[PDB]
Protein backbone atom coordinates (compact mmCIF):
# COMPACT_ATOMS: atom_id res chain seq x y z
CA UNK A 1 0.00 0.00 0.00
CA UNK A 2 1.37 3.32 -1.19
CA UNK A 3 4.10 1.57 -2.49
CA UNK A 4 4.88 0.59 -6.31
CA UNK A 5 7.48 -0.24 -8.74
CA UNK A 6 8.38 2.68 -10.92
CA UNK A 7 9.98 0.79 -14.14
CA UNK A 8 7.01 0.08 -16.43
CA UNK A 9 7.69 -1.75 -19.40
CA UNK A 10 5.79 -0.61 -22.83
CA UNK A 11 3.87 -3.37 -24.91
CA UNK A 12 5.02 -4.08 -28.45
CA UNK A 13 2.66 -6.05 -30.64
CA UNK A 14 2.13 -5.61 -34.51
CA UNK A 15 -1.60 -5.53 -33.43
CA UNK A 16 -1.19 -2.15 -31.59
CA UNK A 17 -2.50 1.57 -33.17
CA UNK A 18 -0.12 3.24 -35.10
CA UNK A 19 0.26 6.38 -32.84
CA UNK A 20 0.99 3.36 -29.67
CA UNK A 21 3.57 2.03 -32.31
CA UNK A 22 6.78 2.16 -30.67
CA UNK A 23 9.23 4.63 -32.67
CA UNK A 24 13.39 4.89 -32.10
CA UNK A 25 14.23 8.08 -31.69
CA UNK A 26 17.81 9.32 -32.38
CA UNK A 27 18.84 12.54 -30.22
CA UNK A 28 22.14 14.58 -31.12
CA UNK A 29 22.89 17.10 -28.69
CA UNK A 30 25.26 19.87 -30.67
CA UNK A 31 27.38 21.85 -27.83
CA UNK A 32 29.65 24.40 -28.44
CA UNK A 33 32.54 24.59 -25.49
CA UNK A 34 36.09 26.49 -25.59
CA UNK A 35 37.99 23.38 -26.66
CA UNK A 36 38.88 23.05 -30.72
CA UNK A 37 36.25 22.15 -32.92
CA UNK A 38 36.67 19.19 -34.82
CA UNK A 39 33.27 17.79 -36.63
CA UNK A 40 32.73 19.60 -39.98
CA UNK A 41 30.30 19.27 -42.47
CA UNK A 42 31.15 17.73 -45.44
CA UNK A 43 34.33 18.70 -48.72
CA UNK A 44 33.67 20.06 -52.41
CA UNK A 45 37.17 19.68 -54.29
CA UNK A 46 35.20 20.76 -57.64
CA UNK A 47 37.63 19.75 -60.50
CA UNK A 48 41.37 21.36 -61.69
CA UNK A 49 42.10 23.21 -64.57
CA UNK B 1 55.82 22.03 -27.16
CA UNK B 2 52.46 23.08 -26.51
CA UNK B 3 51.15 26.33 -27.94
CA UNK B 4 48.14 27.61 -28.25
CA UNK B 5 46.62 24.29 -26.55
CA UNK B 6 47.95 22.56 -29.83
CA UNK B 7 50.73 20.19 -28.73
CA UNK B 8 53.07 19.44 -31.44
CA UNK B 9 56.42 17.06 -31.16
CA UNK B 10 59.74 17.05 -33.50
CA UNK B 11 61.18 13.57 -34.08
CA UNK B 12 64.76 13.09 -35.28
CA UNK B 13 66.31 9.27 -35.36
CA UNK B 14 70.06 8.92 -36.93
CA UNK B 15 72.57 6.40 -35.80
CA UNK B 16 75.27 7.50 -33.81
CA UNK B 17 78.93 5.71 -32.59
CA UNK B 18 78.77 7.52 -28.74
CA UNK B 19 80.23 6.68 -25.69
CA UNK B 20 78.92 9.02 -23.35
CA UNK B 21 77.85 13.16 -23.58
CA UNK B 22 76.72 14.05 -26.95
CA UNK B 23 78.14 13.71 -30.24
CA UNK B 24 79.08 17.08 -32.33
CA UNK B 25 77.07 17.75 -35.36
CA UNK B 26 73.91 19.63 -36.90
CA UNK B 27 70.40 17.76 -37.01
CA UNK B 28 67.10 19.48 -38.27
CA UNK B 29 63.85 18.31 -36.89
CA UNK B 30 60.89 17.31 -38.76
CA UNK B 31 57.18 16.98 -37.74
CA UNK B 32 55.53 13.60 -35.73
CA UNK B 33 52.27 13.98 -34.78
CA UNK B 34 49.90 17.09 -34.24
CA UNK B 35 47.80 16.35 -31.36
CA UNK B 36 44.89 19.26 -30.38
CA UNK B 37 44.86 18.31 -27.14
CA UNK B 38 44.32 21.53 -25.30
CA UNK B 39 45.26 20.44 -21.66
CA UNK B 40 47.52 22.51 -19.05
CA UNK B 41 50.96 20.68 -18.96
CA UNK B 42 53.30 21.99 -15.77
CA UNK B 43 55.45 18.60 -15.38
CA UNK B 44 56.42 15.48 -17.23
CA UNK B 45 58.14 12.12 -16.37
CA UNK B 46 60.27 9.93 -18.57
CA UNK B 47 58.62 6.21 -18.77
CA UNK B 48 61.14 3.52 -18.21
CA UNK B 49 61.92 -0.47 -18.85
Amino acid sequence: FNCYFPLQSYGFQPTNGVGYQPYRVVVLSFELLHAPATVCGPKKSTNLV
Amino acid sequence: KNIDGYFKIYSKHTPINLVRDLPQGFSALEPLVDLPIGINITRFQTLLA
